[PDB]
């Protein structure tokens, strides 16, 4: 094949500009984002049951859900959380891979068959689902800075003139809002319903009268009387839109005229439809907006639309309002873009430069260079085509095989530049020699890399899409280089370059070049002479070799595991969570002494803060509260004191002295979609039915007894609301019934009083909002105010509402939750800053092996995924070894020499774990891939050694000892070349300062110390394994 | 570190 | 509070959280 | 420009060093080894 297209160079260009044209083309055409498919797909149904308090919405709503979702196909988990406010979630997690937009409709099937079998109050708020693994594009908060628009005010205009625009752009998929629109608010007074003989059934019934919408008709009717020739639609009574027409109900009008009016009994205005959640942008209020990426779309194009879009709406932008981005990720993927263009050239550049340092050719230097870029062309097409995008995995994949791109030239080209050297035979005949020589082992190396990157693609779960993403960019880069190898360089071998003479080595010449000959000739002799005489014995090295492979296992025994390392995104979250009972006064009290901390103390680091109050992650309630907490650019805060750890560590610090309150600061995962905490979730589930007491008592047992080992948990605390007083209201019916009450009368009264009820819709400014009936703050916020509400009877007479009930306390929990169908708790916690995550879950596992007997224990979340290292069993790792021993034994007959090949694996492996500890590194993903490509350059060098003197054994009649010395003799100057040029283009990884910078680091030193370790003793020791092979298996 | 408290004084008056 | 308190108590308004019976502590008057 | 003047100037600084220490631990374990050969 390559002497085939030596004499078609134009053959192989047209390859070229083909493969060229394909890569434009697909660099044309490509979707952009931040990270794959990753966490697995999950679907999460939401109901909300306005005023009830935790057990009835468990026992009466989700249980009924929970029931009638059965039958799912590839589901891995569920989880349902009620709570205190009204509102359950229950999220149910896939297996990886499914089509969600399959697993949606089935969720959603099966819902719509229990929709009867709910109450009436949910089924009039309505139930939805929706995909919670979409991760956020961007969030758009939009704020007052003058104090007239309120929260509801601008909620309402984002939802009226935002939401639409926003939404009806080009690559935006779903819009989320995190407020809500108006709502015409109607609070009552018990003093003015008792005035005129009224209660609130009579209200919602006048409503409900007065508030509706009428077919009339159409004048002259579908069947028109003989000589019909008038034809037009009625229009009668139509929704009420105003407040002014809200507030003329009539509600109890006497035959004189005598008229009660709704605005006589009640106040109308226009509220929110809950004042549960508060969000407040650096101390002003304000409202947000979420935007995630459509599937297949640029996301820079994207973002670019939405800042010029909004951007467009300041002219009618009404009053003082301001647009503010918290959190955004473009900025990854430009530095990621970025990051691949300043690798490439600064490949290019050092390639060149040390091509013309030792070949002193421009015309060998110029090769290269116009292969590289052909073979980026190829892989961006080859990636395009299968279906993947562009991420910041992919690209990280590309850099990492630029080295591999460039190993490949440096090989061909050095060893034609070489053969015409040392035979005197013009460029034809010299590449025609080198590449019938060198084609083999090409293909073999290239199936080798193959059959070791192909297996790690087969992983399930995230670390399958991880894994799977950088697999296939290597695979691919490696088959396109070969590739051109095999077809357009043999070409340029042939044509661009100069026969000179043999002898004129730059010695010759004076200067650099002929001195720098002169101590790389005299260094080669030393090298050659030393392992010709350490080449004279066998034994003494093997125990070196034993040595290295101990240590290189205490290395790995040592060296501790994690799945991910944590990164400087620039946004970090801060938890507040008060005692039981407190209400939302000190809840806001004590965000605004945050917000004042952050602010004032740290004004050079932070930007801004996103105060909520009222929500939380652990739970919705007037309890908690979190605030999202935003840095400046990674250019404005140097140096490692100012990152994200330091800055949290030190903000915990200060707010220990928070009292009334216990705020928590950490930082998210650097994969948003996969859980929200850094640390592990951990959850106790109860089976023999023991109740809630016996659960509670349980998990603080196990917290107090992991508390005791303070060495390797660290931060492990509840993800729940603990147990809080209530208040019940007993109602004797028996007294009711004789006082001539209906119980009717007193449960509407009661739930549309204190809990507030959902009547009809409205027409306001041309929409669809909901009414709402409500007393007024002031009549249902003491005990005593139960006694001010009074109820008609049968006598006409109205009775006060303490002549019947009593009131009493008791123990109650605000939030209820259940796993796989169970009663079940979460702890979710991290692990020491010096030890491995497993070992934790280990002794994690060992402790709740202490509890009482009827609780057992699981894992959801990333250690779910933590714990599908089943597959990570060397059951792969063995499969993998087997596969490319079958390859090497196939590549060249023989059932030995590959033994010699894989004695090298180690000698990479040593100086990556050995960076790893000096580093001070954990065993992760990024690692992983970064000790496998070091392995796979070792065993390509292993390879070329092993071919080239296997080569020189069997076609002459060399010697043992004689073809191994002229071998390595002749193998140095490539083997160099490709080490300087992988060490001198990993330098950014390992000195890679932020933005993004830990699998940089980590991948970087990793490469680095198996490229070194591996270069320095691989030279030595190949040959030892060569001739102990063959002397052995002779 | 030694944990601190905000305390109130318990006075009878007449409302 | 009609029993169980005498006049001159005093009772913890702040720190209850981080508070654990049969526990020295920094007791401050608040207002 | 500067950013491109900087990472060339870099680069070849950087080069002759890392290929010094490369020869350096080529003589170093040539010598090393050398000696321990012959016991």
């Amino acid at each position: 094949m390559p002497n085939f297209f030596i004499d078609r160079p134009i053959f192989a260009w047209v390859i070229a500009i083909i493969i060229m044209l394909a890569g434009g083309l697909a660099i044309l055409k490509l979707p952009v984002a931040q990270y794959p498919t990753i966490a697995p797909p999950a679907v999460t149904i939401s109901a909300s049951y306005p005023g009830a308090d935790a057990k009835t919405v468990q026992d009466t709503v989700t249980q009924v859900i929970e029931q009638n979702m059965n039958g799912i196909d590839n589901l891995m988990y569920m989880s349902s959380n009620s709570d205190s406010t009204g509102t359950v979630q229950i999220t149910l997690t896939f297996e990886s891979g499914t089509d969600a937009d399959i697993a949606q409709v089935q969720v959603q099937n099966k819902l719509q068959l229990a929709m009867p079998l709910l109450p009436q109050e949910v089924q009039q708020q309505g139930v939805s689902v929706e995909k919670s693994s979409s991760s956020f594009l961007m969030v758009v908060g939009v704020i007052n800075t003058d104090g007239t628009m309120t929260q509801e005010d601008i909620s309402d205009y984002v939802a009226a003139n935002m939401k639409d625009a926003i939404s009806r752009t080009s690559g935006v998929g779903d819009v989320q809002l995190f407020g809500s629109q108006y709502a015409m608010r109607i609070w009552m007074n018990p003093n003015e319903l008792n005035k005129f003989q009224l209660t609130p059934v009579d209200v919602i019934t006048a409503i409900k009268a007065q508030n509706a919408q009428v077919a009339a008709g159409q004048l002259g009717g579908t069947p028109p009387v003989k000589g019909q020739q008038l034809n037009a639609s009625i229009i009668a009574q139509t929704r009420l839109t105003s407040t002014e027409e809200f507030g003329k109900i009539l509600l109890k009008v006497n035959q004189d005229g005598s008229r009660v009016l709704l605005r006589d009994v009640a106040k109308i205005e226009l509220g929110g439809e809950n004042y549960d959640i508060i969000a407040e942008f650096n101390g002003q209020p304000a409202s947000g907006l979420g935007i995630k990426l459509a599937t297949g779309a640029n996301a820079l194009d994207t973002a670019a639309a939405i800042r010029a879009e909004l951007a467009k709406m300041e002219p009618f932008f009404p009053s003082g309002l301001k647009i503010v981005y918290p959190y955004d990720t473009t900025p990854f993927v430009k530095i990621s873009i970025h990051e691949v263009v300043k690798t490439l050239v600064e490949a290019i550049i050092l390639v060149f430069l040390v091509m013309y340092l030792f070949l002193q050719n421009f015309r060998a230097t110029l090769i290269p260079t116009i292969a590289v870029p052909v073979v980026l062309l190829g892989t961006f097409a080859v990636l395009a085509a299968f279906g993947f995008s562009i991420n910041t995995l992919t690209m990280f994949g590309m850099v990492l095989a630029i080295g591999l791109l460039v190993d490949d030239a440096i090989v061909v080209v050095e060893n034609v530049e070489r053969v015409m050297a040392e035979e005197g035979l013009p460029p034809k005949e010299a590449t025609r020699k080198s590449m019938g020589q060198i084609q083999g082992a090409l293909v073999g190396i290239a199936m080798v890399l193959s059959a070791v990157f192909v297996p790690m693609a087969f992983f399930g779960g995230s670390t399958g899409a991880i894994y799977r993403q950088f697999s296939i960019t290597i695979v691919s880069a490696m088959a396109l280089s070969v590739l051109v190898a095999l077809i357009l360089t043999p070409a340029l071998c042939a044509t661009m370059l100069k026969p000179i003479a043999k002898g004129d080595h730059g010695e010759g010449k004076k200067g650099f070049f002929g001195w720098f000959n002169r101590m790389f000739e005299k260094s080669t002799h030393h090298y050659t002479d030393s392992v010709g005489g350490i080449l004279r014995s066998t034994g003494r090295y093997l125990v070196l070799y034993l040595i290295i492979v101990v240590g290189m296992a205490y290395l790995f025994v040592r060296l501790p595991s994690s799945f991910l390392p944590d990164e400087d995104q620039g946004v970090f979250m801060t938890m507040v969570q008060l005692p039981a009972g407190a209400t939302q006064e000190r809840t806001q009290k004590v965000l605004n002494e945050v917000t004042h901390y952050y602010l004032t103390k740290e004004k050079n680091n932070v930007e801004s803060v996103f105060a909520v109050n009222g929500f939380g992650f652990a739970g919705r309630g007037q309890n908690t509260g979190i605030a999202f907490v935003s840095l400046k650019d990674w250019a404005d805060r140097p140096g490692e004191e100012n990152k994200v750890e330091a800055i949290t560590m030190r903000a915990t610090r200060a707010f220990s002295q928070i009292k009334d309150a216990m705020v928590f600061a950490f930082n998210l995962p650097a994969i948003v979609e996969l859980g929200t905490a850094t640390g592990f979730d951990f959850e106790l589930i109860d089976q023999a039915g023991l109740g809630h007491e016996k659960l509670t008592q349980a998990r603080n047992q196990l917290l107090a007894e992991a508390a005791k080992h303070p060495d390797m948990l660290t931060s492990v605390r509840p993800n729940g609301l603990e147990d809080t007083p209530q208040f019940k209201i007993d109602i004797d019916q028996e007294k009711a019934q004789a006082l001539g009450v209906s119980i009717n009368d007193i449960n509407t009264t009661l739930g549309a009083a204190w809990g507030g009820s959902y009547v009809n819709d409205f027409i306001d400014r041309g929409r669809v909002k909901k009414v709402y009936v409500m007393s007024e703050a002031k009549y249902r916020m003491l005990p005593d105010d139960i006694g001010d509400w009074y109820v008609r009877a049968a006598d006409g007479q109205m009775v006060p509402f303490s002549a019947f009930s009593s009131s009493r306390w008791e123990y109650g929990s605000p939030r209820l939750e259940r796993y796989n169908g169970l009663p079940s708790m979460e702890i979710l916690g991290q692990a020491a800053p010096g030890k491995s995550t497993g070992e934790a879950m280990e002794l994690m596992e060992q402790l709740a092996s202490k509890l009482p007997t009827g609780v057992g224990y699981d894992w959801t979340g990333m250690s779910y995924q933590e714990r599908l290292s089943g597959n990570q069993a060397p059951s792969l790792y063995a499969i993998s070894l087997i596969v490319v021993f079958l390859c090497l034994a196939a590549l060249y007959e023989s059932w030995s020499i590959p033994f010699s090949v894989m004695l090298v694996v180690p000698l990479g492996v040593i100086g990556a774990l050995l960076a790893a500890t000096f580093r001070g590194l954990t065993n992760d993903v990024y690692f992983q891939v970064g000790l496998l490509t070091t392995i796979g350059l070792s065993a390509k060098n292993a390879i070329l050694i092993v071919e080239f003197a296997k080569d020189l054994m069997d076609k002459e009649g060399k010697g043992l000892i004689e073809a191994t010395l002229d071998a390595v003799r002749m193998r140095l100057r490539p083997i160099l070349m490709t080490s300087l040029a992988f060490i001198l283009g990993v330098m950014p990884l390992v000195i890679s300062t932020g933005a993004g910078s830990g699998a940089q680091n980590a991948v970087g030193t990793g490469v680095m110390g198996g490229m070194v370790t591996a270069t320095v003793l691989a030279i030595f020791f190949v040959p030892v394994f060569f001739v102990v092979v063959r002397r052995r298996f002779s | 570190q030694m944990p601190a408290v905000g305390v109130v004084t318990v006075k009878t008056e007449p409302l | 509070v009609t029993e169980g308190l005498k006049a001159g108590d005093r009772v913890v308004i702040s720190g209850l959280q981080k508070v654990r019976p049969g526990v020295q502590v920094k007791a401050q008057e608040v207002t | 420009m500067l950013e491109l003047l900087k990472s060339l100037v870099f680069a070849v600084i950087m080069v002759p060093v890392v290929m010094a220490i490369i020869l350096g631990l080529i003589y170093g374990l040539g010598e090393v080894f050398n000696i321990f050969s012959g016991v």
